[PDB]
């Protein structure tokens, strides 16, 4: 409704500036923020180590999903590690933007419920051994990963 | 492994730098 | 539950990786972006400006609700406009800030509140009479005002 | 207007910038 859109803005608005100076308005909200922090460092790092091969891929209706469990998969084929999930958020992120770019939107709709799934079917068992989220942003909180490449620069 | 896949490579270059962000 | 908070992080993760491309996951997303976006650019224009006035407020929990007010009643007295929305998003957020430096982080939830009951009964009156958000975004998508200030320069 | 105010010179402060930000 209109008071339920008007409380989600200044929750995100309120959430943002609380972030911009170290604070957080929930832990959710901290764990959005290191994720997306995680998310730009790997692209970062990923882009100055090989070429986008995005579009080699050749998206298409018919090849999406199978695009999408194919890497997802090569990608958890030897195990599972914070790194590895973030490289999954971003593939993800890489596919929906191609899908836009190839006029096919609607696959963003559709590959937002993969990632979900996937992390519902796959990686929550990883996860809840391994400390959960708030343990995801003990690593990462603060852009760490940025900060650590940044130090042996 | 093989060649022509390239959604196993594109897998298996995102491992590689997940690992790396992986590292402190 | 655990489906919902990880749709919800694919939710926020694919809005984040689609805006920095110029997409959006949601009309909803493009208006929390341009807001942070106008947020940033009001900081910064407020800060070339004028000192930072938050603390000579003296919050205490006694006084925070009336501060609040009394800032946005004269904010509001001359009229409505889309500066001045964006104008009491930052000082909700300022406020916000100061609470948490202050020790009283519980302050956080209620200016939050107070913010969302001025949107809904004395901002929305007039932002249904202007456009409703989708005009906000179109004036101030795609860091307008930033740009509009860049230009000058 | 009255010089204590420091409430009400917050909210004319934030409705200038807020009038400059709102400018095209």
């Amino acid at each position: 409704s209109m008071s339920q859109s008007n409380r989600e803005l200044v929750v995100d608005f309120l959430s943002y500036k609380l972030s911009q100076k170290g604070y957080s308005w929930s832990q959710m909200a901290a764990v959005k923020q290191a994720l997306r922090e995680a998310g730009d460092e790997f692209e970062l790092r990923y882009r100055r180590a090989f070429s986008d091969l995005t579009s080699q891929l050749h998206i298409t209706p018919g090849t999406a999903y199978q695009s999408f469990e194919q890497v997802v998969n090569e990608l958890f084929r030897d195990g599972v590690n914070w790194g590895r999930i973030v490289a999954f958020f971003s593939f993800g992120g890489a596919l929906c933007v191609e899908s836009v770019d190839k006029e096919m939107q609607v696959l963003v709709s559709r590959i937002a419920a993969w990632m979900a799934t996937y992390l519902n079917d796959h990686l929550e068992p990883w996860i809840q051994e391994n400390g959960g989220w708030d343990t995801f942003v003990e690593l990462y909180g603060n852009n760490a990963a940025a900060e650590s490449r940044k130090g042996q620069e | 492994l093989e060649p022509n896949s390239i959604l196993g490579q594109v897998g298996r270059l995102l491992a590689l730098i997940g690992d790396d962000i992986n590292r402190r």
